[PDB]
């Protein structure tokens, strides 16, 4: 908490009462100069440290931030839906631990979820031999998410599934439920984080969220705080500069979007996370309707003179694609 | 049986307050086609003298055979042979996820194999694995394995585990705080007894001695049972007396003499499964459950309707 | 006692063919929609149309249960419609008294169900079934109404 | 360099009866709002007159950075109403050069804020504060504006 990181890549000072070691290092940035004064160790230092922050889009401080264009770039190859290059992914040999960690949610994304868990089972086995920290934890936690999803999957094509479809498909054998029952059988997702080394504690504190579901619940209520201010704007006539309010929600948007996939976690195609997609894109393509209309004196369009129009670009199309159900984009029609 | 349901019943209330600390013997390791000491023991005496003993080997001869091994052939062969008899991999069985399920806080074993730990890093729960003197300083996580004969990690040397019998007599200068963190945590914890017998002198001495201490101060471990021939009552009261508790497998159910796996199974499950709702018995035992539960709350002067989830569990 | 006041409701389906009892007693949400509009159509020739009646018309439905009857559930276990019997009963503002009685009857109703409703935790059931009203190109159907409050 | 885009304001604010300048300068929010209205309050009138044009008219304000002063602050701490002058940059959309800033000055401000944040979890200062701009009878009033671009 020593620092603040806004969504927009400016960071401020939050709680630092000695040096500014942050500050220095963007005084850092633009010293050609000093960055010469290093060796070539600690230049290389810098090299790693620089090359991970502008994939990160930390820019400057706020104190000379000036007009950040800040870029969005999702790579993943499910959210492209090439479902067919997967395909022939899944037939490749593994190489190292990473590319089985890859492996096992591009299985998920075809449906095959019978043979993704045993591979998570074979990936968990060798994963401590090479002393890598993380991809162990991600590995249980896409687990026991893959785990309900089976589970309430047997009970609906029990329940209703039959009458949707008509005979009563099977699609998990009798066997493997029972062991992914036992093995999980009193899993308390909230001590996993309590569970690994102090070590472990003391790098990957970031991590923690996505034990248990405060993780869902942190982000939405800002959304519901974001939403709140918003309307009341609408109906007040207001003019707001800089960054809108509702410009701070798209970058929190795709932010959201990218650490959730890129990382090849599992939680996407679950409801509860579908439902911050539907609500969060909402607001900005309800944003833009009011902004098409409204009057002026003289002054109104001296503010902000131009606008983003929503100009609703691929991945716009990408996210309304998946995350919409027909009823809901009816909705969005009316109004 | 009332005797039965009040061991599964201060089971079940250390499991929840999470004072549970198993102790793992042999009989967990025999269930995994792990080859049994008494095969080793006959390797050595074969070696030794050209052939197996015949009959069963006195409790101190599985003491006294590697020691004149030891003493004769000397150090390489005795490492060898451990190489030899242990240098397998082999897979974990149902009875390593079961003993997990508990969340026992420590697990005891006695074992010299590191199955249980295979078992323990699939479940996920990070134990702070304590082996050697070493360890105790280094251990990371508040939960241990403490493998008190030593084990293999270090090498398959004859120096790392306790199997002559100096060891044995020496273990009070070779494996101290193993003793003392033993003795510790059998203080301050409800241990139970797993496929282990009642041949181990040392383990045997060592309740007594924590039984002679803590006179009435003494939390009684709980011990179970296993072989399908029923206790005696007259054993089971002398180790009533002696200081104990036994469960019994074979008054729960019936099956054959090799029929170990179901046994072990039936019994963990008993206690998986003993959701104790099921065993309210009467009409008057609902309101108690209920006072006992909502009572306390009283002292708050109303309550949030939704929030009875928690407290009911 | 201060203030607040709830209601009921009733679900019955059933199969063609027969009388296969199929049925939810409760349904919370419950939600019926009823809607109708028109976009554009015709061609616009031929000078008098001499008629004109597009009206599409749509009904929706909603329930609750975690029941789905005991029997031939676990029968099948191991597409002849599946019809409706909504029921309930209507009081007199003025004397409050069980007086009348609702009877809905629905010919065609298909089950159209997301069946993609994993939720990130366990919860409380509630199994969630949405339908849509069928007519065929024959005749009536989707909706009659039966009532009590003969007195 | 995706989506997004940014721009900038700048926020200063004034006491007269002197050249002292303390308070915030970069309104986070920079909340603007104008408005007019209507009622019923001249709902009659002896007529045979002409008008008033009343309007009522308001002008609200928001600027969230703080860092008042040192100097004035501390001079202080041993009704003129203060004002506000507003400077902004605007941009040709054909070239997208600097080319004219707005100058914006108001006559008369009279901060008022909610005196209670008592946020559970405090937060990183930032404390937004609104302004409502006072009246006389003399003239003028509300804003004197004034534009570059003499390019």
């Amino acid at each position: 908490y020593d620092y603040h990181f806004e969504v927009n890549g400016t960071v401020v000072r939050h709680k630092n009462k000695g040096f500014g070691y942050m500050e220095r290092f963007f005084e850092l940035k633009e010293s050609c100069d000093e960055r010469s004064k290093l060796s070539k160790k600690q230049y290389e230092r810098f090299n790693a440290l620089f090359n991970f922050f502008e994939k990160n889009g930390v820019i400057c401080m706020a104190k000379d931030a000036g007009t950040l264009n800040t870029s969005i770039e999702i790579n993943s190859l499910a959210y492209h839906g090439k479902y067919d290059v997967m395909k022939k992914f899944i037939e490749e040999q593994s190489v190292s631990i990473e590319d089985d960690y890859k492996k096992a949610f591009f299985l998920a994304c075809l449906g095959r979820w019978e043979e993704s868990y045993d591979l998570y089972s074979n990936i968990i086995l060798n994963s401590i031999d090479e002393s890598n920290g993380c991809v162990y934890y991600l590995s249980q936690i896409n687990r026991y998410r893959i785990y309900q999803s089976i589970t309430q999957a047997v009970t609906q094509f029990n329940g209703l599934g039959l009458l949707t479809f008509g005979r009563h498909y099977k699609p998990f054998t009798d066997e493997f439920l029972a062991r992914i029952e036992r093995e999980m059988t009193n899993f308390n997702i909230d001590d996993l984080f309590n569970g690994m080394p102090f070590e472990f504690q003391k790098k990957y504190k970031i991590l923690e969220f996505l034990s248990d579901n405060q993780f869902l619940y942190d982000d939405t209520v800002k959304l519901f705080e974001l939403t709140n201010k918003v309307r009341s704007e609408m109906s007040e006539g207001s003019y707001s500069f800089g960054m809108s309010s509702d410009i701070v929600v798209l970058l929190r948007l795709y932010d959201n979007l990218r650490f959730l996939y890129e990382n090849c976690l599992w939680s996407v195609s679950f409801h509860e996370f579908h439902q911050y997609i539907r609500n969060s894109m909402s607001l900005l393509i309800e944003k833009a309707e009011y902004e098409r209309t409204r009057d002026i004196d003289e002054l109104g369009f001296s503010f902000f003179g131009k606008k983003s129009g929503f100009f609703m670009e691929y991945y716009d199309f990408v996210n309304i694609s998946r995350h919409f159900k027909i009823d809901d984009i009816k909705n969005l029609e009316r109004s | 049986d009332n005797n039965v349901v009040e061991c599964i019943k201060e089971i079940t209330e250390s499991s929840r307050n999470g004072k549970l600390v198993f102790f793992v013997g042999a009989g967990v390791s025999t269930l995994s086609d792990y080859p049994q000491w008494w095969r080793l023991v006959d390797k050595y005496h074969e070696e030794l003298y050209g052939s197996p003993k015949k009959g069963n080997y006195s409790s101190d001869e599985y003491l006294r055979i590697p020691q004149i091994f030891y003493n004769v052939k000397g150090e390489m062969a005795f490492d060898g042979i451990l190489k030899d008899f242990f240098q397998v991999d082999k897979p974990t069985n149902p009875i390593h996820d079961k003993i997990l399920a508990m969340n026992p806080a420590h697990v005891i074993t006695t074992n010299y194999d590191n199955l249980i730990d295979t078992a323990c890093w699939k479940r996920g729960k990070y134990f702070s694995v304590i082996s050697a003197e070493e360890d105790v300083a280094n251990a990371t996580s508040s939960r241990y394995l403490l493998k008190v004969a030593g084990d293999f990690r270090k090498g398959f040397k004859g120096e790392n585990v306790v199997l002559k019998e100096d060891d044995y007599l020496n273990y009070d200068q070779n494996y101290p705080l193993i003793s003392n963190l033993m003795k510790t945590i059998i203080a301050t914890h409800t241990i139970v007894f797993i496929g282990y017998g009642l041949g181990d002198y040392n383990i045997n001495m060592l309740l007594n001695w924590v039984r002679k201490l803590q006179k009435d101060s003494f939390h009684k471990p709980f011990f179970i049972r296993t072989d399908p021939s029923p206790i005696e009552n007259e054993t089971l009261i002398y180790y009533e007396n002696k200081g104990l508790r036994i469960i019994d497998a074979a008054s729960l159910i019936d099956s054959n003499e090799y029929d170990y796996l179901e046994r072990y199974s039936a019994v963990m499950d008993l206690l998986i499964e003993s959701q104790e709702n099921k065993f309210i018995t009467k009409d008057d035992e609902v309101i108690d459950y209920i006072y006992g539960k909502i009572s306390p709350l009283f002292a708050l002067q109303y309550i949030r309707k939704i929030d009875l989830k928690h407290v009911f569990e | 006692m201060k203030t607040v006041i709830q209601d009921t409701a009733d679900v019955y389906f059933k199969r063609k063919s027969d009388g296969k009892l199929v049925f939810t007693a409760e349904a919370q949400t419950a939600s019926f929609s009823q809607a109708i509009s028109e976009e554009k159509l015709r061609g616009g020739i031929g000078n008098k149309p001499l008629y004109i009646l597009k009206s599409e018309k749509e009904i929706n439905l909603t329930v609750k249960n975690a029941f789905f009857d005991l029997e031939w559930l676990a029968m099948t276990q191991g597409s002849e419609r599946y019809e409706v019997e909504y029921r309930t009963i209507a009081y007199n503002p003025d004397t409050e008294e069980v007086y009348s009685d609702i009877y809905i009857q629905f010919p065609n109703v298909s089950p159209s169900g997301e069946f993609e409703m994993s939720l990130e935790n366990g919860n409380a059931l509630a199994p969630e079934i949405k339908f849509e009203a069928l007519a065929d190109t024959d005749t009536d159907e989707m909706a009659v109404v039966i009532e009590a409050s003969r007195d």
